[PDB]
């Protein structure tokens, strides 16, 4: 229910207005993805045991710090709010990653002529 | 008088059209002799091609060459205009501007100078001192 | 002089051989005979008099199939230069009118003689010569007693003679035949105001003017152009006034009453109605019984009005 | 996130499908003609257009594989989508019509004597 | 400040301008900053690879940049990801377009680059699509793709799925055939035009040129065997 | 990520002033009339030209050498490399021995000027002028032969020295 | 089949050669043993003219000078069916094994003696 | 193909061909298009042929002769390159750059 | 493109005047932009003002190159030659003159109520956007990412050189006026400290395997003439594979993608041009407008349509 994606008209820096409540904002949407793809597919893929433990790594230091100033030197990416903006669409990446189920074997086999160039 | 002010209308398609604009620079300006384009193909005397000429472009080329006044040139700015120039062996390029428009002066190579389409454009009115219209109506 | 395999080939630039000489051929006939020309690989001598408008001609085809010279029937240097180098000739000349230095004589007779001269003392193979149509010896438009002039100083010396007598033309920019439909601001003549004769499209004006010049088996005979079917009146007026604006006015006027504008006619700048046309107006096409035709050339020419349609087509009024 | 004419690329499975797509195509596209003969002002006649189309369609009847008649149906919709605004110009246009004759003279008349 | 240019002051310099020794250029390494980089780059497509076994296939690493192997039938859930994910926030492509070997059965690989924002890192992902059978767009994903695969599409008759207004730019209107296909050369088909006795219908023919494009078919010994290199 | 609010104190009363008559506009017509009265840059191009460099490009003028036996030995290097193909060169053992140009062909239609011919002709027989004399009125004045080419050498050897003593220890 | 993109009648009208690339016998070096080649014949009346005005030779053939590069002759035939045109395959030429003892500078009883 | 002449040239400087299969007549020549012009359009080739003629021989006393071709103006190389020919029996006097004559003596 | 496929690294006097050449194409390419731009808005004088000493940068050019504006100066090993001695030394006394020459021309537009409605925030493409449409250079900088490749990818001794970068902050077409002026007075800097920190070197590449030999001692030597001969018949060896390298033009980031065969010509070679990616953004920026913004909006995001293709 987090309308907090991204803001309207006001002034933040690179096009993108500035959102009034990020936090709070930020760590529901931690425990919806959380809540997603934990309960969706199993633990035995690297891409949850990737996807999951950055998830709880962002989890524990948004609920950690304070300012949204500390929060962004620590996080590694660039504006809380564009942190937020980032941090919706896997999300969505993993809800949709419960459809075409990637954790499986690899569907195709290509012939091996088309990897070879030269040599 | 038809020598004298001589404007053209650009039709300017490649780097050709970039030394076309180095000559309404101000080193070696039209506006000295009397070049003054319109953007408009009745108000326009000679047609400068310059640039490659697509094998896309060349009926809109004709097509303006048709709507302009009967005293008409046309001068192939760059080796490219004539003989097809640098690409020449395009799917896509006209093999030069022959095939398209009747020409009174060449000018040749990829750019032509500032220097070389005004010693092109004084060749050109050299061939207009020559032109001879009013006694040829007198059948000499 | 003798060749290969045939006319018709499938590509442009492989060229021919064939070394043809164009007289006139700035203006209107000898616009798409020489396009037909140049465009099937054959080196063009076309000489001018007027360096601005020979240009057009330029492009039909790329590279030494089109040349200039810079004749004139006065100078005989001019001409004997001109076909020097030539293999087959064609004269298509004669304005519709006299200029201010030029008879209705020697410019098809004396100037048809100059280069048939020429073209004996240069020993050119297949001189082919046009002529009008109705090309009699009688008197009434000295236009066409000029020009069975013209056809029988070709046949006293140069038996290589193939004259050919087309019939009024059809084209585009048609000199006196569309034009005076066309612009036509009060189209007026032809005291008899119908009664003229077979229409002939200029292409293919051009197809037989090719298909005679390049083959064999044809020297000294005659051809006249018919039309194909109609040889229609100025009925064909109330076909152009078929497009809407029905501008076309015929007013019928006095035979002599109408002299008065083609005399003042020698004084303009530019040409406009000269009297052997109001002559010829009365006259029709004297159709020989004997010349062979586009069916001994194996051609067809196209019907007048469905190519109407697409030759009038700038002047619709939406 | 535009179009021009509604150009939509999905080739379907079945080829009763793509048969009445094609069909509907070929509706769109004999409508068209006098639309086009007002666009680029030809010489010849609407039933002229009509025929021809007819025979380029009748040029490909006999093509076995739905994934060919799947890139003939693009190109098909792709060249109605350029012919049905002036993208194309007459000059582009005539390349559709050999109309006349008379511009060949005498030539082969398919016979091993005249191709010498 | 002052005295630059004309209208002088009379005050210049042309004088005493050198310095004279002989050259030190002490180098010989052809390629070994990447090294580091490379075992960096390894590693990220060995996470590549482990996180999304199904779609991929083998990645390929060469010299600082790094290329996806992919079964074309599934690229969109591809490009789902490692466009998009918080791990590879590429979000800006730079290139889609295709390449043809003509050896194998199948024939046009199909290239893309993308470009990082956050990372500053390029990326290449491959598919095959042959000119009878299509692979989709990924115009689905962003709006700069759609432009693209027009010209992808029109140098080579890759069939593109699932994408509005695949027309031609690069070529006539009028024009078929596909000129980055090895098939037909440099001159094309019908590619003349001359407007005389059908007026202004600049109509083609066969294209017979002036002088033919006379061909480079020389060939020495053989180039080089590679030293290779890789991190493990 | 400069917040910059900026709501008041930009002026008081002088924004009304600049924005109600055209002072910052009115200091763009005093810059172009202080423009106006210094000098002009026009070369008139018949009487004077513009700054022709050594390295400059122009008219493939053969040299020969001193008492030149035609210095070109048809080495076909200068074909291999003109990127139009603008090269057609024919060569034959002539009647003293050595081998020269039996014809030689310059597709000026489709000379880029690139100078690669100026830069691998190894005796340096091909050479690009400096000259723009040019603007022949038809494809065949611009076709050059063998003698146009020796002729245009011949033309000026004097500015082709004058180009090589200040390029060639560069070249 | 139906060609998809050849707008030419080059399908039913001319013969192609697929052949592997000779071995020079000037240069020792073998570096065209190594591919497969497609080439167009010239089996015309176009075939390469000679020009009149400058003398280059302006050909008819659109398709004069093309080669592909191959991998496989099999992989060649087969773009070669798929594409669709009449072909004509050429089978390499290789050189044979024969021993060379350096020491063949010995005889019996026998006539010819070499350097 | 007829009869038309205009005795105005030769061939060059020297009168008659310069090698194997290099005309000078004109009717070949295709003299459909020197009509009007004035002849002098460049016969600039003074045939080099007869500029070794021009050229005295050269005599060195050695085995080996050296040839640059190069002036002694310059300051870049710009003679033909360093070939090193032979001067052995008399007769192959030719620098196959220059042309110069090289004997023995 | 072609020296990251080969393993080879032009020598430091390359190296730095590739790049100083590249800054002064920067202004050349920058300049006739803000030129043709201000033309098709409709004020005159600057576009003449600065092809007046654009044509000074054609006598650079020509100092050096060929021609006035083309150049086969640039080799993938290395130049062509190295420059003379004038040129130099001429070139401080131009880069004296023209931050003042700049500085008039920027007087007269920047400043302006007119700029100021003519541009507004006008064709906005916001960053989220302007990512996913695959813009570039001066568009995306002007959308306020601070990211170009020479900063970040340095290439050809841009690491070297004190270079700052302008920055937008919003994405209109003003802010994509004023980081080209910017630019301009970013690059003369660069042309200073390239003036100072000019070495001697080789300026082709060390060996002779690869671009040409030095026409001197291909008159004296036998290796430097069957360098140089096969150096212009075949070619020469690339060794094979793919590779793609990017950087930013001052349209946009312009990108060569090379697959090369390991034989003597590249087997395929695809440009990648931000007047081809910008102009396809153009539709999705141009929507919500007038006639008149649209000529303005060609002009800014630099559609010079010789890089289409
Ligand atoms: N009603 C008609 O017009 C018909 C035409 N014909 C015949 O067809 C022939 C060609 O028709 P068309 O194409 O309209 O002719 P044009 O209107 O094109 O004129 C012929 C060209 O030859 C030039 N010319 C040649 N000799 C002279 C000369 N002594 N004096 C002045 N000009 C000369 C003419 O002017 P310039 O010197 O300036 O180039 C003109 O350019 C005509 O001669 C006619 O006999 C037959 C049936 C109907
Ligand atoms: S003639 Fe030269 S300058 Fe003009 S477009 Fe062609 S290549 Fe460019
Ligand atoms: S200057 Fe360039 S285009 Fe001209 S012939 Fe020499 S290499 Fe070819
Ligand atoms: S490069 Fe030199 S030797 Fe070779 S063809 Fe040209 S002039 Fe003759
Ligand atoms: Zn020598």
């Amino acid at each position: 229910v987090l309308v907090q994606m991204r803001e309207g008209t006001p002034i933040g820096l690179t096009g993108i207005y500035q959102h009034p409540n990020p936090r709070p904002a930020l760590i529901a949407l931690y425990e919806a993805t959380l809540k997603e793809l934990q309960d969706k597919h199993p633990k035995d893929s690297v891409y949850r045991q990737s996807i999951e433990n950055l998830t709880a790594h962002r989890k524990q230091i948004v609920e950690d710090n304070e300012v949204s100033e500390v929060i962004e030197n620590k996080i590694g990416a660039g504006l809380i709010e564009e942190v937020v903006i980032q941090a919706h669409e896997e999300l969505e990446l993993a809800k949709k990653m419960s459809e075409w189920k990637p954790w499986e074997e690899l569907e195709e086999k290509p012939l091996e002529d088309q990897w070879v160039y030269f040599n | 008088a038809r020598q004298g002010s001589f404007w053209p209308v650009t039709f300017g398609l490649a780097c050709c059209a970039v030394e076309m604009m180095h000559v309404s620079a101000p080193r070696y300006d039209q506006d000295r002799l009397g070049i003054i384009f319109r953007a408009s193909p009745r108000q326009s005397d000679i047609m400068i091609v310059a640039g490659t000429l697509t094998n896309k472009m060349a009926p809109v080329l004709r097509q303006v060459y048709d709507q302009m006044p009967e005293p008409r040139w046309v001068i192939s700015m760059g080796s490219c205009a004539n003989g097809g120039g640098y690409y020449h062996f395009s799917y896509s390029v006209v093999r030069g501007c022959d095939r398209i428009v009747p020409v009174d002066v060449y000018v040749p190579g990829c750019p032509p100078t500032s220097e070389a389409l005004m010693y092109g454009v004084f060749q050109l009115q050299r061939k207009m001192r020559n032109t001879k219209i009013t006694r040829m109506w007198y059948r000499k | 002089g003798k060749t290969l395999i045939a006319k018709g080939t499938g590509g442009r630039s492989s060229r021919t051989g064939y070394t043809a000489t164009v007289f006139g051929a700035n203006g209107f006939l000898g616009s798409y005979l020489t396009a037909k020309l140049a465009k099937h690989g054959t080196t063009v001598v076309v000489p001018y008099r007027e360096e601005m408008a020979k240009r057009h001609l330029k492009v039909t085809g790329d590279l030494g199939v089109v040349n200039f010279l810079e004749m004139d029937l006065r100078n005989l240097e001019s001409i004997d230069e001109a076909v020097r180098h030539s293999d087959i000739v064609v004269n298509l000349i004669g304005r519709e009118y006299e200029t201010k230095n030029f008879n209705y004589y020697d410019v098809h007779v004396e100037g048809a003689r100059r280069i048939a001269e020429a073209v004996k003392k240069h020993n050119i193979a297949r001189y082919i010569h046009v002529s009008a149509f109705n090309a009699e010896i009688d008197s009434p438009s000295e236009f066409n007693h000029t020009k069975g002039l013209g056809e029988q100083v070709t046949k006293d010396i140069v038996p290589w003679a193939t004259i050919v007598r087309p019939a009024p033309m059809f084209g585009r920019e048609d000199k006196w035949f569309l034009d005076r439909m066309a612009r036509s601001p009060c189209l007026v003549s032809a005291n008899k105001f119908q009664e003229t004769s077979n229409p002939v499209h200029v292409i293919d004006v051009a197809a037989a003017l090719e298909r005679i010049c390049f083959d064999d088996s044809t020297v000294a005979q005659t051809f006249e152009l018919y039309g194909p079917q109609k040889f229609t009146q100025k009925q064909i007026i109330d076909m152009v006034s078929e497009t809407l604006r029905k501008e076309v006015r015929h007013i019928e006027l006095p035979k002599a009453l109408y002299q008065a504008y083609t005399k003042a006619t020698q004084a303009i700048w530019w040409p406009t109605y000269s009297p052997d046309q109001v002559e010829r107006q009365f006259l029709s096409q004297k159709i020989d019984p004997s010349a062979k035709t586009f069916n001994d050339l194996d051609l067809t020419p196209m019907e007048l009005p469905d190519l109407m349609f697409k030759l009038i087509r700038p002047y619709r009024v939406n | 996130i535009a179009t021009a004419f509604a150009e939509t690329v999905k080739f379907s499975g079945s080829k009763q499908e793509l048969q009445k797509r094609t069909l509907a195509l070929y509706r769109q596209f004999l409508r068209g003609a006098p639309t086009f003969a007002d666009l680029y002002e030809v010489q010849f006649s609407i039933p002229t257009i009509r025929t021809k189309i007819r025979q380029e369609f009748e040029r490909h009847r006999f093509v076995d594989d739905l994934s060919i008649q799947n890139v003939l149906y693009a190109k098909g919709h792709m060249e109605y989508q350029e012919c049905i605004n002036f993208w194309k110009q007459q000059a582009q246009f005539l390349k559709y019509f050999p109309e006349e004759d008379d511009i060949q003279g005498r030539h082969q008349p398919s016979n091993f004597v005249d191709k010498f | 400040q002052a005295a630059p240019s004309w209208e002088n002051i009379k005050d210049i310099r042309l004088d005493p301008k050198v310095h004279v020794d002989e050259v030190y250029e002490p180098i010989v390494n052809p390629a070994d900053r990447y090294l580091q980089h490379v075992s960096d780059l390894h590693q990220y497509a060995k996470y590549i690879m482990a996180a999304l076994p199904k779609y991929i296939q083998g990645f390929s690493v060469w010299k600082d940049e790094l290329t996806l192997h992919v079964a074309p039938s599934a690229v969109i859930p591809v490009t789902t990801f490692l466009r998009d994910n918080t791990s590879t926030q590429y979000k800006s492509i730079i290139d889609i377009t295709a390449v043809d070997y003509p050896s194998r059965e199948n024939r046009f690989e199909v290239v893309y680059n993308f470009l990082s924002v956050r990372h500053n890192s390029r990326i290449r992902l491959k598919t095959y699509a042959t000119e009878v059978t299509p692979v989709p767009s990924i115009t689905c994903l962003y709006e700069g793709a759609n432009w693209f695969e027009r010209e992808a599409y029109d140098m080579y008759g890759v069939f593109f799925e699932g994408h509005p207004d695949l027309r031609r730019i690069m070529t006539d209107y009028g024009f078929e055939g596909h000129p980055l296909r090895k098939d037909f050369p440099l001159t094309g088909y019908t590619e003349v035009r001359w407007d005389e006795e059908k007026r202004r219908v600049v109509y083609e023919p066969l294209e017979l040129t002036q002088a033919f494009r006379n061909f480079s078919a020389g060939s020495t010994a053989w180039e080089p065997v590679g030293p290779g290199r890789d991190d493990r | 990520r400069p917040a910059t609010w900026e709501e008041s104190e930009e002026g008081a009363l002088s924004k009304a002033t600049k924005y109600f008559l055209l002072a910052e506009m009115f200091r763009g017509l005093y810059v172009v009339l202080e423009q106006f009265f210094r000098a002009p840059y026009t070369i008139y191009y018949p009487f004077e030209k513009g700054p022709v460099s050594p390295r400059f490009r122009g008219e493939h003028a053969l040299r020969r050498y001193p008492s030149g036996e035609e210095r070109c030995i048809a080495c076909k290097l200068c074909e291999a490399i003109c990127p139009a193909l603008a090269i057609t060169i024919d060569a034959e053992e002539r009647i003293d021995g050595s081998r020269r140009t039996t014809k030689y062909d310059i597709d000026m239609t489709k000379c880029i000027y690139c100078g690669y011919c100026q830069e691998s002709c190894p005796v340096d027989a091909i050479v690009e002028t400096p000259n723009v004399e040019y603007a022949t009125e038809t494809r065949e004045e611009l076709l050059y032969n063998k003698e146009k080419l020796l002729a245009n050498g011949d033309k000026w050897e004097l500015e082709l020295q004058y180009a090589l003593d200040a390029d060639a220890p560069y070249r | 089949e139906i060609v998809s993109g050849a707008p030419a009648e080059l399908s039913r009208n001319r013969v192609v050669r697929i052949y592997q690339q000779a071995k020079p016998a000037t240069q020792s070096g073998e570096y065209g043993t190594f591919a497969w080649r497609l080439d167009w014949d010239i089996v015309d009346v176009a075939n390469r003219w000679e020009n009149d005005l400058i003398g280059w030779q302006s050909s008819g053939d659109y398709m004069q000078a093309t080669q592909m590069k191959f991998t496989s002759k099999e992989s060649a035939i087969k773009f070669a069916n798929k594409q669709g045109w009449d072909f004509y395959i050429q089978e390499p030429h290789h050189r044979k094994f024969r021993v060379k003892q350096y020491a063949n500078n010995f005889v019996h009883s026998y006539g010819k003696l070499k350097h | 193909i007829p009869e038309e002449y205009t005795k105005q040239a030769p061939n060059r400087d020297s009168t008659w061909a310069p090698a194997q299969a290099s005309k000078t007549e004109i009717y070949k020549n295709n003299m459909v298009r020197f009509e009007q012009k004035d002849l002098s359009k460049q016969p600039m080739p003074y045939a080099g042929i007869e500029l070794i003629a021009q050229q005295p021989v050269r005599f060195v006393h050695g085995n080996t002769a050296v040839c640059d071709g190069a002036n002694h103006n310059g300051p870049g190389a710009q003679g033909h390159p360093k070939i090193f020919i032979n001067v052995d029996a008399p007769g192959s006097h030719a620098c196959q750059y220059c042309g110069t004559r090289y004997e023995k003596e | 493109a072609v020296e990251k496929l080969l393993n080879v690294e032009v020598p430091l006097r390359g190296k730095y005047i590739r790049t100083m050449f590249g800054e002064i194409t920067r202004v050349l390419n920058h300049l006739m932009s803000v030129c043709s731009h201000a033309m098709d808005v409709g004020a005159l004088t600057p576009f003449l003002w600065g092809f007046e000493e654009r044509e000074k940068l054609m006598e650079f050019y020509e100092r050096v190159s060929g021609a006035r504006l083309h150049a086969a100066y640039v080799r993938p090993g290395g130049v062509s030659q190295d420059l003379p001695a004038g040129l130099l030394d001429d070139i401080y006394m131009w880069a004296t003159q023209f931050g003042d020459r700049l500085d008039e021309i920027e007087e007269l537009l920047t400043d302006n109520r007119i700029w100021k409605l003519r541009t507004v925030n006008i064709g906005t493409v916001t960053a989220q956007d302007a990512l996913n449409l695959g813009l570039s250079g001066p568009m995306l900088r002007g959308s306020g990412i601070p990211f170009d490749i020479r900063k970040n990818a340095p290439y050809d001794a841009y690491d070297k050189v004190d270079f700052d970068v302008p920055v937008g902050m919003n994405g209109d077409c003003y802010d994509r006026y004023l980081i080209r002026m910017a630019e301009f007075r970013q690059s003369l800097r660069i042309i200073e400290q390239c003036c100072n920190d000019m070495p001697a070197g080789a300026v082709k590449v060390e060996d002779f395997k690869i671009n040409s030999p030095p026409r001197n001692l291909m008159k004296e030597d036998m290796e430097a003439l069957i360098h140089h001969f096969l150096l212009y018949t075949k070619g020469y060896s690339v060794p094979p594979g793919e590779t793609y390298t990017a950087i930013e033009a001052p349209k946009g980031e312009m990108g060569v993608y090379v697959v090369s065969d390991g034989s003597e010509r590249p087997y395929k070679c695809k440009i990648r041009a931000p007047g081809f990616a910008h102009l396809g953004a153009f539709d999705h920026i141009a929507r919500g407008h007038f006639l008149p913004d649209a000529v303005a909006i060609i002009g800014t995001m630099d559609l010079v349509f010789g890089e289409v293709d």
